[PDB]
């Protein structure tokens, strides 16, 4: 797997974005 | 004679995290008056390749674009090409159309030392304006676009770059444009020039000399106008800015404070407008995520998106052009707005058929197309 996950939301991120696109959260 | 303002931020609370907060700010005129005091600096490319449809269209929409301006604005008029040749400088459109008549093709492309010698013309007076430019081939003289990076234009001038056929540098022109706050229009047939050139005349204002000022306690980070501080020299339309600000993790307060100011281009008044970003700290995730507004979230994100896809296929990454534009596709869908899906249809579209024709010409044409596409989108109507 080569995703990331958010804690606070639960998207799940790509590991391009260092911040969450739905809620905004940094890595 | 004025401007309304509607400033929106994607998040009303804060949490534990470091947040990218995004906002954008709605401009909108208001009874337009006629725009006056304006300085429009014309620069025509006249290069070998101009000769014949494109060079006469150049010039008979050049005279129809003098003949729209309104009477209360100065007209500079450049020719480069072989050498720059200044055929008025901060005057008025009379003195031009004999001048224009004799305009004759021949030489290569010196856009370079066209834009010094505009600016230095620009920066003469205390005017706002436009720089209006033409070409149809890449520069001679300097042909590196980090060139057209580092240099200081004039504030409150916007360029308007009208590139034609299949030749010039969509990338430097998007970088003018870029730095600029200005509009680039790919026109693949001279005839598109005839009918096109005369619209970048500006008619009627809502305001002139508007300057934006973002007074943040942390990070702001425009997305498609330069600044914190934005300085227009008019609103014809409606214009969206939109940026990026880093909320701190559980902070509470005055986040920031968006002043505009700007002239009643009627009763010549300065009118200032102030708008604050209040945010406060969440103590459960559950308030904290129905404090975020997705549409601007999404909105926000397209437009990154549409910006990445200018790069992409100007750096023939198609691949990654092909993933964004999915991207996008998801993201109108989510927001269920015909207007957004269509636009993207429209370039998931030629994306894909250049996939198809998988050439240099083709992804070029769309790497064009799609360049001047994200600046109309990004900074009018
Ligand atoms: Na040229
Ligand atoms: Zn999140």
């Amino acid at each position: 797997p080569s995703t990331w996950k958010c804690n606070l939301c639960g998207y799940e991120n790509d590991d391009d974005a260092l911040f969450c696109i739905k809620c905004g959260a940094q890595k | 004679m004025t401007i309304s303002v509607k400033a929106e931020l994607s998040h009303k609370y804060s949490f534990t995290s470091p947040l990218k907060g995004v906002f954008r700010l709605i401009i909108v005129p208001e009874k337009v008056s006629t725009a006056r005091g304006f300085h429009y600096i014309i620069l025509l490319d006249t290069s070998g390749s101009m000769y014949g449809v494109k060079i006469e269209t150049a010039k008979q929409g050049a005279m129809e674009l003098l003949s729209r301006i309104p009477e209360g604005n100065k007209i500079s008029f450049l020719t480069f090409s072989n050498n720059v040749n200044i055929l008025s400088e901060y005057a008025d459109a009379p003195s031009l159309v004999q001048q224009i008549k004799q305009i004759r093709s021949g030489g290569q492309t010196v856009l370079y030392r066209a834009l010094e010698r505009a600016i230095e013309i620009a920066k003469k007076h205390d005017l706002p304006g436009y720089i209006i430019l033409l070409t149809d081939g890449q520069p001679t003289d300097v042909p590196e676009t980090d060139a057209y990076e580092k240099l200081n234009y004039p504030e409150a001038y916007k360029v308007i770059a009208f590139g034609i056929g299949d030749d010039y540098n969509e990338r430097l022109l998007k970088v003018i444009t870029d730095k600029t706050a200005g509009i680039l229009y790919h026109v693949e047939d001279a005839k598109e020039i005839a009918e096109m050139l005369p619209q970048s005349a500006v008619t009627e204002i809502g305001a002139k000399n508007v300057s934006i000022d973002i007074v943040s306690e942390t990070q702001v980070k425009l997305l498609n106008y330069p600044g914190p501080p934005v300085k227009l020299g008019a609103v014809e339309s409606v214009v969206r800015v939109y940026g990026e600000i880093i909320i701190p993790p559980n902070f509470t307060g005055r986040l920031a404070t968006v002043k505009i100011s700007y002239e009643d281009p009627l009763s010549s008044r300065i009118n200032r407008l102030e708008v604050n970003f209040d945010i406060t700290r969440a103590n459960d995730v559950k308030r904290f995520l129905d404090g975020i507004n997705n549409d601007l979230v999404n909105e926000y994100r397209y437009y990154e998106l549409m910006s990445k896809l200018a790069n992409q296929l100007n750096s023939n990454n198609l691949s990654e052009a092909t993933r964004t534009v999915e991207q996008m596709q998801m993201i109108a869908q989510q927001t269920r707005r015909m207007e957004l899906i269509e636009t993207t249809r429209r370039i998931s579209e030629s994306i894909e058929t250049t996939r198809r024709i998988g050439t240099v010409e083709q992804t070029r044409k769309i790497s064009k197309e799609i360049t001047s596409e994200v600046t109309k989108k990004l900074r009018s109507h």
